[PDB]
RNA sequence: AGCGUGCUACUUAUACUUCACCGUGAUUGCUGUUUUGACGCUUUCACGAGUAGGCAGGCGUGGAGGUCAGUGACGAAGCCUU
RNA sequence: UUGCUUAAUUGAACGUGGACAAUUGAAUGAAGAGCUUUUAGUGGGCCAUUUUUGGUAAGCAGAACUGGCGAUGCGGGAUGA
RNA sequence: GGCGAAAGACUAAUCGAACCAUCUAGUAGCUGGUUCCUGCCGAAGUUUCCCUCAGGAUAGCAGAAGCUCGUAUCAGUUUUAU
RNA sequence: GCCUAGACCGAGGACUGCGGUUUUUACCUAGGAUGUUGGCAUAAUGAUCUUAAGUCGCCCGUCUUGAAACACGGACCAAGGAGUCUAACGUCUAUGCGAGUGUUUGGGUGUAAAACCCGUACGCGUAAUGAAAGUGAACGAAGGUGGGGGCCCAUUAGGGUGCACCAUCGACCGAUCCUGAUGUGUUCGGAUGGAUUUGAGUAAGAGCAUAGCUGUUGGGACCCGAAAGAUGGUGAACUAUGCCUG
RNA sequence: GCGAGAGACCGAUAGCGAACAAGUACAGUGAUGGAAAGAUGAAAAGAACUUUGAAAAGAGAGUGAAAAAGUACGUGAAAUUGUUGAAAGGGAAGGGCUUGAGAUCAGACUUGGUAUUUUGCAUGCUGCGGUUUACCGGGCCAG
């Protein structure tokens, strides 16, 4: 709303809050990212060093589908086990019966080992597998699948 | 407009305990019964009379005496009043009768206040003819002339 | 000006009660040019207490008007009474900081009579400020 | 004329009122006024300052944090007090039975309470149960682990996240990031 | 009624002292009498210059939702007027 | 305690345990201390005392410290930033 | 572009580049203006960089929002020691 | 110690307090003015307007170190007249839900641009780091030390527990450098142990969405203002010059 | 372009340049440029008639709810101006503060209470204005 600006407040008074020196003006300093390396230098080194240059090299033609691979941790792992039946494969799982876990099915490519699991076996299909994850999925009995 | 709300109340407080208990008033040494007064404001400004008692209203009562100076028994504020040193002996004058009562509130005047008149202007007659002078010192008025200074003079 | 305020001067004739040692004695001669002082006898601490007597109550400006209030902040000091007070600052006692501290700076009138011709210069040539050790009093009457 | 020692008409700068207009906020503050004005406890001025707080001042408290607080040594059996909301944690093993007095509770986290034999109430069914704040455990979530502290004091070799749109090689890595681009701060 | 010097009194600033009132900041207390206002009432103290500028609380105008079963041809709105 | 140091059982740094309680180690004061975010205007200055450079000097030009004017009315200097 | 026995002359009161419409609300570190009330706080003309010197960015000065706490250990000051 | 002259003021509004005199569970001068009298109510009293007198008072706005200026705009009056909207954003605040969040591209539906309903995807977040190939976050109660509100036990003090947060020493992930186990397409692999190195990381998530103020950038961009530049057209009724005919 | 329905839009200096005989009047050789301008009253009932005047008009009259609606038309502000009235005024005027004077406005004999007599009511003496002297007390200005 407009009734609630500093515009209605200003009424009244000559500059408007933009002083009578400085008098509020079209452009002083440049438009837009201009003089960035001569009279913006001080804004841009402060604030947003790395601007200027080139680093690391080119790729024509970057598709990302094909970098897709996103992460599922180990302590997030088990939000995919079906909720309703949790709590039941948590106690009966075994060697003889472990509970699946299909990570690519739900929308990840590679599952990381932030975390700790239950001690509980699980059978974990993925893409893609940290090493350190894995060594905590078979630490619990269990055991990774590559899929693809 | 605004209206009225109900927690605006319109009873009023009792005012507080007062510790404003009065105590007597003090009057001049000069003010002493039988002492000559110039009345300085009212009707009878500028005339010399006798003071007689102090009333409990805080006034004084004052006579001419009437027959002298046309000045009946009445009242006079001590503040409208300077005090000369002239005296008369008013020990044989009963003014015991007098009070605040006396000049109620009730032209035609009272033949108890003639009566009254009379019998204190007698008395104060006899002991005012034995200074001489007094009696025409008494009816004649007071007037500030030319050259006198009240912060000077002595009454 | 940072000494003035230290000795609670933010206002003119403004008086307080000062110690006399070398660190407050080389305090006041920065602030000499600025203030007049001198040795305040004790009818004179008492009329001050009496008529202008103040005490600092949680940040408050309270008037010296029952010993309950005196006693209700200097009790631990041992000052239970407006005459407790005048004997700990006159004799100047081992809790003189706490009971001059609990003193509000003292608001003074200006003298009835005036001030000399020229205040803004030395007691000993003329003026009014510095030191002049016992007429200290009779400007107090004047100005309390 | 005065000789200032400070600045003069200097409001406190601590809210001394919510800034929500939420009627049920407010009869929260009217219970721990009264509370705060009566019963000596410090609980109870704690609790009122909380209830004015911003809602980034009020981080959500996970119930992790109070699984955390329940293990402390003698704390088994307190009684949770979060001002603000409780949110659910998918990571954790295991949950105890614990009481949580909270503003808010998310629909995981007062399943989870419950579901292990715990109770989830409100901060006026705390005042009847411990109206001095009694054998009570106050849990506050993390300030600084906000997105936009980030970026707060950031300068030449402070270590702090730019103000950036897009992140890549090729946005503010160069120059000033890199001695093989001329210097790095 | 000049110059140097001393003294007494006296004159008066929006300054100082006491008091009233306004506002701001802090501060005291208020639910078995909280009692149809607690965003309220109340105790106490201190303070108040201001360009550029910031913020707050209000006044006024066209139109919109709601409400006053509002005013009005027995005179709306507008306009003039110690 | 150590992988440092010493000829060393020597030290260096950081510690466990024990003792020294409000005169806990000068004064005075303290409308409390600490912390953070965000944004305005400004980036022509000038004057007075004292120090001071150039100049014969200047209501001149240039510095130092403080206080002012700018941004400020009020009493005095008749008048006057 | 014309035309000029040449003055930058003349080319419809227009000429060292006519007139009309449009691009076009061209851009302006420059001049001018910028509309109600009260309350509270309240500056800078200085640092560094800039084809920088009538301008910016930067730091400082200012406001606002607060937050953590409640005398904790601070000060445009003195003293003592060095 | 005592006596004495005058001026200004009267905030508060049952009681509560501190004292004093006690002849007394009473009285007082002691937590803020009462008593009494007169007059007036066709009025004494108060306010405003006009005017006189006394005293003070330069013309506003503006740029400026400095304006009443012999600096600029303003003869007068009415009506109009200048920080807006949008895309993308920073801080803060309110709200809903919360490891998620966002119905509104679309579909359903409708009392028909509304309201109501639906869900796949997608965006942002939940993982970082490296130029990249790539790799990818628990020694421990998610660590130790000094503080730390609150809570618990106490009984000044004291002890226990200590979230947020502050300082500090560590641990983990990525990059860089060093070391280089069993092995092997003999040139690959990279276990293990390190390093005054480095990241916008981990270390029991905090975000997403809507709205508001303020600030930012691009847009006509607070309003008005160039000298210029370009594209496409209209003029030799004036005038310059040639020609034709008088 | 044609045909429709709408709006937290503008309301005659706004909204299209144009609400009207508007791309009109008018300008320019030309390309082009380009306005101003809505409102009596329900209805002309748009003032018959008499009189003064050369006439325009005026004065009577008439119509109308209104002529304080007469086409120079609803309302009819300001600048600016006439008349009447009031006041002030020696090379400006205007302003603030204060009081006087003149003018205006305001307010307690209160919604005053106490008994009292008569004038008036639809009515069967009862709510209650009315009056003057008494008393209680109040308001304001003062000693
Ligand atoms: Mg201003
Ligand atoms: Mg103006
Ligand atoms: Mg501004
Ligand atoms: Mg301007
Ligand atoms: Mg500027
Ligand atoms: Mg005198
Ligand atoms: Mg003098
Ligand atoms: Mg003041
Ligand atoms: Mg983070
Ligand atoms: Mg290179
Ligand atoms: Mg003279
Ligand atoms: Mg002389
Ligand atoms: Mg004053
Ligand atoms: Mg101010
Ligand atoms: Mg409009
Ligand atoms: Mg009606
Ligand atoms: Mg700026
Ligand atoms: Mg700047
Ligand atoms: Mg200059
Ligand atoms: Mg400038
Ligand atoms: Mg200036
Ligand atoms: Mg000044
Ligand atoms: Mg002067
Ligand atoms: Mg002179
Ligand atoms: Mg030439
Ligand atoms: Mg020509
Ligand atoms: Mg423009
Ligand atoms: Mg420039
Ligand atoms: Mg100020
Ligand atoms: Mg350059
Ligand atoms: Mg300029
Ligand atoms: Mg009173
Ligand atoms: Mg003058
Ligand atoms: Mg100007
Ligand atoms: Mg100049
Ligand atoms: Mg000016
Ligand atoms: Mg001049
Ligand atoms: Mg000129
Ligand atoms: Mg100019
Ligand atoms: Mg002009
Ligand atoms: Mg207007
Ligand atoms: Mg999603
Ligand atoms: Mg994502
Ligand atoms: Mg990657
Ligand atoms: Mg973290
Ligand atoms: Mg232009
Ligand atoms: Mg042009
Ligand atoms: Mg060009
Ligand atoms: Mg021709
Ligand atoms: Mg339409
Ligand atoms: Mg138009
Ligand atoms: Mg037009
Ligand atoms: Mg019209
Ligand atoms: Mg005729
Ligand atoms: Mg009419
Ligand atoms: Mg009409
Ligand atoms: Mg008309
Ligand atoms: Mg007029
Ligand atoms: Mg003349
Ligand atoms: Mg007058
Ligand atoms: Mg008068």
């Amino acid at each position: 709303p407009t009734r609630l600006t500093k515009t209605r407040k200003h009424r009244g008074n000559v500059s408007a809050g933009k002083g009578r020196i400085g008098k509020h003006r079209k452009h002083p300093g440049g438009r837009g990212k201009a003089g960035g390396q001569h009279h913006h230098r001080t804004n841009l080194d402060k604030y947003h060093p790395g601007y200027f240059g080139k680093v690391g090299m080119r790729y024509f033609h970057k598709q990302q589908n094909h970098f897709w691979r996103p992460e599922i941790n180990l302590d997030k792992l088990w939000t995919l086990v079906d909720s309703e039946k949790k709590d039941e494969y948590l106690s009966k799982s075994s060697a003889s019966a472990a509970p699946v876990i299909d990570t690519l099915a739900h929308g990840y490519g590679k599952v990381l080992g932030k975390g700790r699991l239950p001690e509980v076996p699980v059978i974990v299909k993925a893409r893609f597998v940290s090493k350190l994850a894995e060594e905590k999925i078979r630490a619990v009995g269990g055991v990774v699948e590559l899929v693809a | 407009q605004v209206a009225p709300k109900w927690y605006q109340s319109e009873d009023v407080p009792a005012p507080k305990q007062t510790r404003k208990t009065a105590r007597p008033q003090k009057l001049r040494a000069s003010l002493v019964p039988g002492t000559v007064l110039i009345l300085l404001a009212g009707r009878f400004r500028g005339k010399r009379v006798v003071y007689l008692k102090n009333l409990e209203d805080n006034t004084l009562l004052v006579s001419g005496p009437f027959k002298v100076n046309g000045v009946p028994l009445r009242r006079v504020n001590a503040r409208y009043v300077i005090a000369t040193s002239t005296k008369v002996n008013v020990s044989g004058v009963d003014v015991s009768k007098f009070n605040v009562e006396y000049f109620a509130r009730e032209k035609e005047i009272k033949a108890e206040r003639v009566a009254d008149q009379k019998s204190v202007d007698a008395a104060l007659l006899s002991e005012i003819k034995k200074t001489p002078l007094l009696k025409q010192y008494l009816a004649a008025s007071f007037s500030l002339k030319n050259g006198d200074r009240p912060h000077l003079l002595k009454f | 000006r940072k000494v003035l305020q230290l000795l609670r001067l933010t206002q003119i004739n403004a008086g307080v009660f000062v110690r006399l040692t070398k660190a407050t004695s080389e305090l006041i001669k920065l602030a000499e040019p600025y203030v007049a002082y001198g040795y305040p006898s004790l009818s004179t601490i008492r009329q001050l207490v009496y008529k202008r007597g103040f005490g600092k109550v949680n940040k408050q400006r309270i008037a010296l008007s029952d010993n309950a209030i005196i006693e209700a902040n200097l009790g631990k000091f041992n000052i239970l009474s407006i005459e407790d007070l005048i004997h700990e600052i006159y004799t100047v006692g081992p809790n003189f900081k706490q009971v001059s501290n609990f003193l509000w700076p003292f608001k003074l009138s200006n003298p009835n009579g005036g001030f000399r011709a020229r205040k803004f210069q030395h007691f000993i040539q003329g003026g009014d400020t510095g030191n002049r050790e016992q007429f200290i009093n009779a400007l107090v009457k004047q100005m309390n | 004329g005065r000789d200032h020692t400070s600045k003069q008409h200097v409001r406190s700068g601590h809210r001394t009122a919510p800034k929500s207009d939420n009627v049920y906020l407010q009869l929260l503050v009217k219970l721990y006024s009264f509370l705060a004005r009566r019963t000596d406890a410090p609980f109870n001025k704690v609790i009122l300052k909380s209830l004015f707080l911003s809602k980034i001042n009020r981080p959500p408290v996970s119930v992790s944090r109070i699984s955390r607080a329940l293990k402390q040594k003698g704390a088994a059996e307190k009684t949770i007090v979060v001002v603000g909301t409780v949110t659910d944690d998918n990571r954790l093993l295991e949950f105890p039975k614990a009481t949580i007095a909270a503003l808010r509770f998310t629909a995981g986290a007062k399943d989870r309470i419950l579901k292990n034999g715990g109770e989830a109430i409100t901060l006026d069914q705390l005042a009847l149960r411990a109206p001095k704040g009694q054998n009570t455990l106050i849990v506050r979530g993390p300030r600084n682990s906000r997105e936009a502290v980030r970026h707060f004091g950031f300068g030449p070799h402070k270590g702090k996240a730019p103000r950036i749109l897009s992140k890549g090689r090729k946005f503010e890595r160069a120059r000033g990031r890199r001695r093989s681009r001329g210097f790095k701060v």
